[PDB]
């Protein structure tokens, strides 16, 4: 893991705030886990720009042709 | 030496004057006290800490007057060669405050 | 997937110990000719020694550097009951105040993590571990005597806990070297209550009986548990998850192999706490790592 | 060589002096103006055209670069006006007019003392302006200096302090001065070997030889060299170099005090050099 962290830092991993999901293309080759986080973060971010979205779906669908 | 100063050579004036027989507030990170020197007097520790390098500075340095962050001279020389922000994320364009 | 190579350092006597600073740019080498040397690493990559001096009467077992935030300081240990603190002035390595206050020979010398001062942890063969403190960082000539530890056994190896959180007090591990048939213990763990400034006993690994030669804690890196290495005839990696007097650690055992068929001398971790190198008296050494199933497996013996 | 420069002024030129480095050139004139050029590589460029000083200007004097870019400029209007260079622009900084008659001579003091400017007017007084800090000037006067009035002043080189300058005026006597421990500018001596009127006086720079040399110039025309090498005897022996046929105006030393240049009413400039035998020959 230490070797991977070295190549991640050299390729400016994590600092692209314009488009978020493009980070998973900078992480390396393929990781289903790491290609799921950024997509899960991109959809959350582009809804406060158009605060409770960060709470997760559990709090959303607990206090509750669809609602 | 005065003649050499008139001509325009300042290194060779110092070299000559070196042979004359007769002679001619950094905050600490452990106790937050005004210490004048490279070593503290209360906790007896290093007071200056490089803002790029985090190895204690005992020799030459430079810093911004308002932000008060600086370190080894070559370190800031490389850093400020291409950017314009305080390296410790302070928000000052020290190039406009350090240089009058 | 490790590819071995060779270096271009030429010596005269044997080599007993080596150590790396913090940045992996300098190292200190021992030699059974009453001499120690340090080498820099040129930008091109070629090494070149830049120091050599006799330091004691006999042989020097260990040299360990210090954290650079206190300059460039070394710490050597010798057979003839001594433990000194070297410094550097620039060049010439003028020795600071050597301090020997033991009776037997000192077994090992290791520094302390940088987050609590400039402590030092000499231990001797008789079973006395001594703690030195220097609250005069501007001048490293004065050393006090904080709490010493008595265990009434033999001491071979010492190890600290590199954890830096404010939720874990410092801990000391101690290794024996005795071959006595009284097989009771071989590795104890000490702790530190802040309310008494003493050193109690935390636990005891009543699962290793053969002589132990080296103990190396694994770096923390934020995990919720700690890891130790025990260099017996079998290489062993334990595990303690603190439960919620001293704290009650619940031990385990996660690996025990013997694919070296020799006397496993020393073990030490890497910077990131995943790969662990193990040595022995069988010619060439092995590298251990953890796989996807969290079941440690060999990784490239060479 | 030569570095010909056209002044582009409307009247006569009364003084001209260069900087401490060899890069700038100030010019006084009779059009109530002071033009600062930039004489580098022959360039006749302009940097300033400072105006004011109602009368005709007579003299200028640059200050030591260690204190920044300053320039003193006296004139007929009985006002000394002082300039600086802030943000690359030349501006009027301070004016002082504590003189009944025209101020004739200005001379900066040696930099070891500090920043003192000595101005001697035609009303028989010397005004010394000391820079007190924070843009403040202290003025100490010496009333009843000469019978008619001072014409020129000069400052002696600093030795190991005792401040000391030398003034001359229309009474045909050269006077010496010294600052007491309290601050009283007590007179020390007076020299009398001239006939008509002394116009300019100049004190030689020192390079360590135990010998003080002062030149002088008279209206009838006589350059007298006042050597004095008696250490602490305070005795001066006049000599002579020539007797011209006009009014001798100005005398200037070299940096090593081996060549003297004398200019007078004859509309010509002469150079001189002391021989091995002790006589002064032209060149
Ligand atoms: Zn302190
Ligand atoms: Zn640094
Ligand atoms: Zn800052
Ligand atoms: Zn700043």
């Amino acid at each position: 893991i230490a070797t991977k962290m070295r190549l991640r830092a050299l390729s400016r991993y994590g600092l692209d705030t314009e488009q978020v999901w493009r980070n998973h293309i900078l992480a390396g080759n393929e990781d289903p886990q790491l290609k799921s986080l950024w997509y899960t973060l991109h959809f959350m971010k582009q809804y406060t720009e158009d605060s409770l979205v960060y709470a997760g779906i559990k709090s959303i669908v607990k206090s509750s042709n669809l609602n | 030496g005065e003649i050499l100063y008139r001509w325009g050579l300042r290194e060779k004036r110092a070299e000559v004057l070196k042979f004359v027989s007769c002679p001619p507030g950094v905050y600490c990170s452990h106790c937050r006290s005004e210490v004048r020197g490279t070593q503290c007097a209360i906790c007896k520790g290093f007071t200056f800490q490089c803002a790029i390098c985090h190895v204690a500075v005992r020799g030459s340095s430079n810093f911004c007057l308002t932000c008060g962050h600086g370190g080894h001279t070559s370190h800031m020389m490389e850093w400020f060669r291409t950017q314009e922000v305080c390296p410790t994320g302070c928000g000052c364009h020290c190039l406009l405050e350090s240089t009058f | 997937m490790f590819v071995a190579r060779s270096i271009a350092a030429d010596h005269k006597d044997l080599i007993h110990d080596v150590s790396f600073d913090f940045h992996g740019r300098r190292m200190a080498t021992c030699s059974s000719d009453q001499s120690v040397k340090v080498w820099d690493k040129s930008e091109s990559g070629d090494w070149h020694c830049t120091a050599s001096w006799k330091t004691h009467s006999g042989s020097v077992w260990r040299v360990t550097w210090a954290h650079p935030e206190f300059g460039q300081v070394l710490a050597s240990c010798s057979f003839d009951r001594t433990a000194a603190v070297w410094e550097e002035i620039v060049s010439h390595w003028v020795k600071r105040t050597t301090l020997v206050d033991s009776r037997t020979s000192v077994t090992d010398v290791k520094f302390a993590p940088k987050h609590m001062g400039l402590m030092l942890a000499t231990c001797s063969a008789d079973g006395i571990v001594r703690i030195y403190e220097a609250p005069d960082v501007m001048n490293l000539s004065q050393w006090s005597l904080q709490h010493e530890i008595s265990c009434k056994l033999s001491c071979s190896c010492i190890s600290w806990n590199p954890s830096s959180s404010r939720a874990h007090s410092p801990m000391i591990a101690v290794g024996s070297d005795d071959s006595s048939p009284n097989a009771m213990a071989k590795v104890q763990i000490f702790e530190y209550n802040e309310n008494t400034r003493k050193y109690a006993k935390a636990e005891t690994l009543m699962t290793v009986t053969d002589p132990v030669h080296d103990i190396a804690f694994a770096p923390n890196l934020g995990r919720s548990f700690h890891i130790l290495a025990i260099a017996t005839k079998d290489v062993r990696i334990f595990t303690l998850k603190p439960v919620r007097g001293p704290t009650k650690f619940e031990i385990h055992i996660v690996a025990q192999f013997d694919n070296h068929n020799s006397q496993v001398w020393r073990v030490s971790w890497n910077i990131t706490g995943t790969v662990l190198a193990s040595s022995g008296d069988d010619g060439c050494v092995r590298l251990w790592k953890a796989n996807y199933m969290d079941n440690w497996k060999c990784t490239g013996i060479l | 060589v030569i570095n010909t420069v056209d002044t582009s002024h409307e009247d006569m030129i009364h003084d001209a002096q260069m900087d401490y480095y060899g890069t700038r050139l100030a010019t006084c004139s009779s059009d109530r103006s002071v033009k600062i050029f930039d004489v580098r590589n022959g360039g006749q460029i302009l940097i300033a055209d400072l105006r004011g000083h109602e009368g005709p200007v007579w003299q200028v004097a640059w200050a030591h670069p260690m204190y920044g870019n300053i320039l003193a400029s006296c004139s007929y209007d009985r006002k000394v006006i002082i300039w600086r260079e802030e943000n690359g622009t030349w501006e009027k900084s301070h004016e002082h007019a504590g003189h009944d008659s025209s101020v004739n001579s200005v001379c900066w003091a040696p930099h070891d003392y500090g920043l003192i400017l000595a101005c001697g007017s035609s009303d028989g007084a010397i005004s010394l302006l000391t820079y007190t800090g924070e843009g403040q000037w202290e003025v100490k006067k010496i009333n009843n200096a000469h019978t008619i009035g001072c014409n020129a002043v000069s400052w002696a080189p600093a030795v190991v302090y005792i401040k000391r300058f030398a003034s001359g005026g229309c009474d045909n006597l050269i006077k010496l001065w010294k600052e007491e421990e309290d601050g009283q500018w007590k007179e020390e001596q007076k020299l009398e070997a001239h006939s008509d009127w002394v116009r300019d006086v100049a004190w030689a720079p020192s390079i360590g030889l135990p010998t003080s040399t002062i030149a002088s110039c008279s209206q009838d025309g006589r350059v007298f060299i006042w050597t004095c090498d008696d250490a602490s005897s305070n005795t001066w022996s006049p000599k002579l170099l020539h007797k011209f046929n006009d009014v001798v105006w100005h005398v200037s030393w070299s940096i090593t005090a081996n060549i003297l240049a004398v200019s007078g009413g004859d509309n010509k400039v002469t150079l001189w050099k002391e021989s091995v035998d002790g006589q002064w020959v032209c060149i």
